[PDB]
């Protein structure tokens, strides 16, 4: 409904217990103008977790779009039981550093021109369908960071447990 | 366009201190973090730390945690780099660097401030030295102690100038690079290929990896003439 909810709080790491120097840290895969971020194999519970993903998503060129796949409760199951998305409105809704605390954000307000699809392949754009997108304007005068959360590390197979996702989407100035 | 000027060259006695600036022009000072990076005479690159300049915020690595203070000035769009208790080991060249996405890779140098002095990822490249000639296709080898993903970026260097970017995350070229240059690898060995080197790829070749602090380089790759 596009409402942010101001008091809500949360951290990169989560509850997870991890640093962010032990982060898996790993680039998009970027393909002409779409830069892509899918965790369907990233989160799946194993021996070793809970881990931390982060898929970084640097933007410095025009007209860039930013698609994250969140692979769904039941899409398969088990391995995604207790998965949960933040901001639960994305893409409209993003999370921003704020005094050293993630706090929800417009992503509207926070970069002028920016276009968002309201249906993604005859779908909802929104994590309840399991992907959103975004395009970047032609445009950017400020730097500015801003977080996806799509956390598996709640769920568990017995010894195996899965892993906590973030989206850490920089963009640079651009467009002069 | 983007340009960042640097203060001369200084002659310091053991025991003083420098202050070396970096004014900026072309851009918005206040997007984009600044990094320096030294160089002894005849030796490697050595990151020395980076402030963001929208708050004063610093980061150094150990070797240099307390010896320098980064200050700035946004009234002038400056960085000041200050080093005290100078020995003759400190000796360099010494850089202001733009950063791109914080860390990611070094697009825009400075031409560097000579200081004269009187009296943990290690990236490894193959070869030290070789010899060639035009039309020839040259592949350099650079390898990481540890896995950094795509986080890695090539740098050419010519005598007496800063580091030119060429390639950033692996494998993209650098706008403004002759496209016979390509890079490969990812996790912890990567090639930097040069399909038919031309008059003026005669240079140092360097590596750098952006995955994680403190920012190291492999130690050079020398590409001459016979």
């Amino acid at each position: 409904l596009d409402k942010i909810d101001l008091s809500y709080e949360t951290t990169e790491s989560g509850d997870t217990a991890v640093s962010e120097d032990s982060y898996d840290k790993y680039a998009s895969q970027n393909t002409n103008k779409e830069y892509v971020c899918d965790f369907t194999d990233q989160l799946k519970p194993t021996e070793s977790g809970p881990k931390v993903k982060k898929c970084e998503v640097k933007v410095n060129e025009p007209l860039i779009k930013v698609k994250i796949i969140c692979p769904l409760k039941g899409s398969v199951e088990k391995l995604y039981d207790n998965i949960e998305y933040v901001p639960k409105k994305s893409p409209y809704v993003v999370l921003t550093k704020e005094e050293t605390k993630l706090k929800e954000k417009l992503l509207s307000k926070l970069i002028y021109g920016l276009l968002i699809s309201p249906t993604v392949n005859e779908k909802e754009n929104n994590f309840k369908e399991g992907v959103i997108e975004f395009t970047l304007p032609p445009v950017v005068h400020k730097a500015t960071v801003f977080y996806f959360i799509c956390d598996n590390s709640k769920t568990e197979d017995d010894n195996k447990k899965g892993n906590r996702g973030i989206v850490e989407v920089y963009v640079e100035p651009y467009g002069n | 366009q983007v340009q960042l000027v640097q203060s001369g060259a200084e002659v310091k006695k053991p025991g003083a201190s420098v202050k070396v600036s970096c004014k900026a022009s072309g851009y918005t000072f206040t997007e984009y973090y600044m990094h320096w990076v030294r160089q002894a005479p005849g030796q490697g690159l050595e990151w020395m730390g980076w402030i963001n300049p929208k708050s004063g915020d610093t980061k150094f690595p150990q070797r240099f945690q307390g010896r320098v203070t980064l200050t700035r000035d946004t009234s002038i769009s400056t960085v000041y780099m200050e080093l005290t208790r100078l020995r003759s080991d400190d000796t360099a060249v010494y850089y202001c660097a733009r950063g791109n996405f914080r860390d990611y890779y070094f697009a825009s140098w400075g031409q560097g401030t000579l200081v004269t002095v009187s009296s943990d990822i290690q990236m490894t490249q193959s070869p030290s030295s070789l010899s060639a000639s035009v039309g020839d296709r040259v592949t350099i080898t650079c390898r990481a102690s540890q896995n950094i993903n795509i986080y890695l970026n090539w740098y050419q260097q010519k005598p007496g100038k800063a580091p030119k970017l060429l390639i950033y995350a692996a494998s993209s070229l650098q706008s403004g690079v002759p496209s016979t240059f390509s890079g490969s690898g990812s996790g912890t060995d990567f090639a930097l290929t040069i399909s038919s080197l031309q008059p003026e790829d005669f240079a140092t070749y360097y590596c750098q990896q952006s995955y994680s602090s403190p920012l190291t380089f492999g130690g050079g790759t020398k590409v001459e003439i016979k």
